RNA sequence: AAAACUCCAGUUGACACAAAAUAGACUACGAAAGUGGCUUUAACAUAUCUGAACACACAAUAGCUAAGACCCAAACUGGGAUUAGAUACCCCACUAUGCUUAGCCCUAAACCUCAACAGUUAAAUCAACAAAACUGCUCGCCAGAACACUACGAGCCACAGCUUAAAACUCAAA
């Protein structure tokens, strides 16, 4: 009788995932964090479906990439030496 | 409370006495914004090496 | 219902229980049917605190007899 | 070249291997964009031309990812014959 | 084990290369084009050693942009540095043709050992305007 | 599409179908099919299913009925005055298991 | 994962510019297309290079130096043995290779209904 | 035109105004503001100055003096920038959309129109 | 396909320049 | 509006960088506008090398002045700064404490886009 | 294959007044055209909607006047291969032109060829393509084709043009 389906918030619904850096702020004083997301080769910036973030988050570490680029604190052309042992988020699949 | 913040957030600025000091221990500090993540979020200070 | 949320309390905070579910059975009462049931047989009594039933009712099903190897 | 020397684009050789390096550096150069950028900037581009083979190869791009999408999915009944005659 | 990455000029540099580390190796620059490729050695002080094309062997035109001329050209390159005093260089590409392993396979054979194999493209971003397309 | 009045509800992406109306339809169902083969009826179970092709022909031939879980050519029910020849009575009711 | 298309095709309901133009609408069919095949190779380049050199350099005899065009030869002979046999009695392989049958099989097993 | 050091709306109904020394009315005034802030002072002046109640945001008066410190602005603009054609055009619509309300206005309602016409000093001209 | 009538009103711009470029 | 400078010296470690640093307070300080605190980076190597003005720089000192600028400073300071001869470049940006984060969700599995063509069958 | 130049090229140190690869598997801003290296400022209108060819304003690129600049590309031109003929497709050099200032006709397949204001699709069902189909109002146009992105007339910092815009004849079509 009073057994009826009731359309409630519908639960079974797991916290949905964020990104890497949505929790923190992003400057452009901070060198490491944004050379970590640069290719240690050709020095080209990855894209969205390689570092796994989103439109805003992805726009504003190519903006803070552009403006350290510009005012001289990262290069463009390569990888910092002294942050090569950065550890690895980016999925690579040069080399083996 | 915004404006009270901001009472207690002036009292330490840089008036025309102090220049000297102030230079000098700009001069004696050395600080870096610099910290990575890794797969999940971690801060890791490249002072610590 | 309220039984699907309780459920997905259960296995957010503990996880898949050490029985096996037999569907071939119409009447089957797996750890989620019995945790469910207790569940509703302590607030039919008359509580508030969803915390304090939940622990409640994990603690009588640890002293009853059923150990659930929950993880650590 | 206002930046440094053996840094940007170097890889190693070990015990003389030196194919391995070769085509290890070429996949590299095809992975980042490159190769086919030169043969691009070999001539003058044209913008329309530009924008159209851009998503002439957005589009190429979708389908072949909606295409193997679908081959994973039905993978799962290319096995043998379980039923026979029927 | 073995950092695939170039080391820095710093300090403690652990490879050694007939006594030597990896700042003070003489480069080798090559310019392969689509028809016509040159091979120098320069040593690390910056001095010329040797300096040849595939027009120094006598090919005309067409048999230039084959990798015959080319690793010929690396042959004479690599037995020209070899009779003054090298071992170890460094290669140089610069541009992508029909020749651009043909001159490392000719360094290769004439006598002499890589380490390096870097690669520096002279493409702009945007820059220049190049020729306009032909009409094949 | 015409599948909304038939379903009782969802249960995470999975429909349930109610037996309320279901059991009101099947017993229209099963009584037409009584008063047909209660008068000399013909039935055929076509329905083509590689999964339980064996049991459905077999009940059929128990029962002294006719059974179609083959593969459907053409020319069949439709064209049967140039196939199983002149006059060929075609079966009254076709029993659809599988559609 | 796939890019999503809300704003790219030039529709109805759509207040902007379509930046994706095709020339064939973006319904897929139900064959896969043909693998590729039938390039051409010109392997073994130094090696002749090479036995040119050591011809040019002595006389016209193979006596003088032997080895170099023995081992040309032989490398030459050993791939051309290799590719005729390949391409003549093996095209499977091992596990997941060349497979165009079985893959169009697949796909009209299980096709396309565009039309509702 | 308000003065460079005058006080703006946001800090203005505050408890302790002598309670703050120098460098904190300097940084809260319009020294380290921007125009926005000094669009907002001219629009509260003139409300409280011209029309009865400046509380209504909704209102027709409100809407006539946004669209005046805008004209405003947008003539500003042009005289310290020679070549604009989309502040021009903004400028254009922004004075058709002023004549269009005083034009309403004056059909429903000619004492806050003729009020108007006489504090901001414009007048409603007839179209030929 | 239809091009025929573009065709054709080119070609009568073009005799129309011929003639303006005459005289 | 807060903002920030970026100063790059050119090796003179305590004396003319002190002195460089008073003449920038005091520029700040007549020209109509508040230094809030003055930092500094440190001594490290530079991305490339700069031989814009006079001949060779590949060692300088990062700095960072925070301070309130008005609306008619900016370009003057910008000015003086390249008319020095001590300081190679600096760019004054805004400080990013204005702007706060936002309460994105990350990621999100977007749908597939039908309803894009009718039932035919061609 | 010519042809073009040998004060030609190569590594190192010293250099620009248009042009901002990767980010860009992003769909954003702007009425449209159009626009994505960095630093600062002004700023992206309208509390019902629609509405001028009886008006105003903006507006891809190219072409003009005078000054400042010129790496490279390039109308034209000169030279050089093939063809019976090549004023084009094959190669090199060069002029106007790609840049900023003030003044000009406002030109396109200005194409998403789909006008704006709102909603609907189990009452409504479409020749065929293409991007599925309707209800209520409004602006300019149509009702056979070439003749005609045309003379004249009405305006245009221009006299090789732009905006509006036909008649006569043939055809039983397009
Ligand atoms: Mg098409
Ligand atoms: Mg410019
Ligand atoms: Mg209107
Ligand atoms: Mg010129
Ligand atoms: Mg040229
Ligand atoms: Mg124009
Ligand atoms: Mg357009
Ligand atoms: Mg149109
Ligand atoms: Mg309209
Ligand atoms: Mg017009
Ligand atoms: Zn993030």
């Amino acid at each position: 009788n009073e057994d009826l389906p009731i359309s409630m918030e519908n639960p079974y619904k797991e916290p949905l995932k964020k990104c890497i850096l949505c929790g923190k702020h992003v400057d452009y004083k901070n060198v490491q964090l944004l050379s970590q997301f640069v290719s240690p080769f050709t020095g080209c910036i990855y894209g969205r479906h390689i570092t796994g973030l989103c439109g805003k988050k992805q726009k504003e570490i190519t903006k803070a990439i552009k403006r350290a680029q510009i005012m001289g604190f990262m290069p463009v052309t390569y990888k910092d030496p002294a942050y090569l042992k950065d550890p690895k988020v980016c999925n690579i699949r040069y080399r083996e | 409370r915004e404006v009270l913040q901001l009472q207690e957030e002036v009292k330490n600025f840089i008036t025309r006495e102090n220049l000297e000091a102030r230079v000098e221990a700009a001069l004696d500090s050395r600080k870096n914004y610099n910290w990575a993540i890794t797969r999940e979020g971690l801060v890791v200070r490249p002072q610590r090496r | 219902y309220h039984e699907d949320r309780i459920r997905a309390k259960f296995y957010s905070v503990y996880g898949s229980g050490q029985r096996a579910f037999d569907l071939f059975n119409p009447n089957f009462k797996s750890t989620c049917q019995r945790f469910v049931e207790k569940y509703t047989e302590l607030q039919k009594l008359g509580e508030t605190d969803e915390e304090k039933l939940f622990v409640e009712t994990g603690k009588a099903l640890l002293a009853e007899g059923v150990i659930l190897r929950r993880v650590g | 070249a206002k930046h440094l020397k053996f840094i940007a684009r170097t890889v190693m050789v070990q015990e003389g291997n030196v194919e391995s390096a070769y085509r290890t550096l070429n996949r590299i150069l095809t992975m980042d964009g490159l190769i086919e950028d030169i043969k691009h900037r070999r001539y003058y581009e044209k913008p329309c031309r530009r924008r159209q083979r851009e998503s002439y190869e957005r589009c190429r791009r979708i389908y072949n990812m909606e295409m193997a999408r679908k081959i994973n999915f039905l993978m799962r009944k290319n096995r043998a014959d379980p039923w026979q005659g029927c | 084990k073995f950092s695939i990455y170039p080391p820095i000029p710093g300090e403690e540099s652990s490879l050694r290369w007939a006594g030597k580390k990896f700042e003070e190796i003489p480069i080798a620059h090559i310019k392969a084009s689509h028809n016509n490729t040159q091979i120098q050695v320069v040593s690390a002080s910056n001095e010329p050693l040797a300096f040849a094309s595939c027009g120094t062997e006598g090919f005309r035109n067409a048999k230039k942009g084959t990798g015959i001329a080319a690793q010929t050209a690396g042959i004479a390159a690599a037995a020209r540095a070899k009779q003054k005093g090298v071992i170890h260089i460094r290669v140089v590409v610069k541009g992508l043709g029909p020749g651009r392993l043909s001159a490392m396979h000719g360094l290769i054979m004439g006598g002499l050992e890589v380490i390096s194999i870097t690669d520096n493209t002279p493409i702009p971003h945007n820059g220049c305007r190049p020729r306009k397309a032909r009409k094949l | 599409r015409f599948m909304e009045p038939y379903i009782f509800g969802s249960r995470l992406d999975h429909d349930i179908i109610d037996l309320e109306q279901t059991a009101t339809h099947l017993q229209l169902a099963l009584n037409f099919t009584a008063h047909m083969a209660y008068r000399k009826g013909i039935i055929l179970f076509i329905s083509r299913n590689r999964q339980f092709s064996y049991l459905i022909e077999n009940m059929a031939r128990d029962c002294g009925e006719y059974a179609h879980t083959r593969y459907f050519r053409g020319g069949m029910l439709t064209n049967a005055r140039l196939l199983f020849g002149p006059t060929v009575r075609l079966p009254d009711l076709i029993i659809f298991l599988h559609t | 994962a796939t890019p999503s298309l809300r704003g790219r095709l030039a529709r109805f309901g759509n207040p902007r510019k379509p930046v994706l133009k095709p020339n064939k609408p973006l319904i897929l069919a139900n064959r896969v297309g043909e693998r590729r095949r039938e390039k051409g190779e010109a392997t073994c380049i130094t090696e002749m290079s090479v036995m040119m050199a050591c011809w040019k350099q002595n006389e016209f005899r193979d006596d003088a130096c032997r080895k170099e065009i023995q081992g040309f030869l032989d490398c030459a002979a050993r791939a051309q043995e290799a590719r005729k046999m390949r391409s003549i009695q093996e095209t499977l392989g091992e596990s997941g290779s060349l497979l165009p049958n079985k893959l169009n099989k697949l796909l009209q097993r299980f096709p396309n209904k565009p039309y509702l | 035109d308000p003065p460079p050091s005058t006080l703006l709306k946001d800090y203005q109904n505050v408890p302790g105004i002598e309670k703050v020394d120098d460098v904190v009315k300097r940084l809260l005034s319009l020294e380290m503001a921007n125009k926005k802030e000094m669009l907002k002072i001219k629009q509260e002046q003139f409300m409280k100055k011209i029309v009865a109640n400046p509380e209504d945001t909704r209102s027709l008066e409100a809407r006539i003096i946004a669209l005046s410190v805008k004209i405003r602005s947008y003539e500003e603009h042009l005289e310290k920038h020679r070549k604009d054609k989309a502040h021009k055009r903004y400028l254009l619509m922004s004075i058709d959309q002023r004549k269009k309300m005083l034009k309403n206005l004056r059909n429903t309602n000619y004492d806050v129109f003729e009020k108007i016409c006489w504090g901001l000093g414009i007048e409603y001209t007839f179209p030929p | 396909k239809n091009v025929l009538k573009i065709r054709r009103r080119k070609m009568n711009h073009h005799k129309y320049r011929k003639l303006v470029k005459k005289t | 509006p807060r903002y920030e400078l970026a100063l790059i010296l050119k090796a003179m470690q305590r004396p003319e960088t002190a002195a460089t640093l008073k003449r920038t307070i005091e520029a700040l300080m007549d020209r109509g506008a508040i230094v809030r605190d003055l930092e500094n980076l440190g001594e490290r190597a530079l991305p490339y090398r700069i031989s814009a003005h006079s001949q060779q720089h590949n060692r300088g000192g990062y700095f960072l002045v925070d301070f309130y600028a008005p609306t008619a400073a900016v370009e003057s300071m910008v000015e003086h700064l390249s008319r020095d001869i001590d300081v190679i470049r600096g760019n004054i940006v805004k400080h990013p404490l204005t702007q706060e984060l936002k309460e994105c969700e990350g990621i999100v599995p977007v749908p597939l886009a039908e309803k894009l063509y009718s039932t035919k069958k061609r």
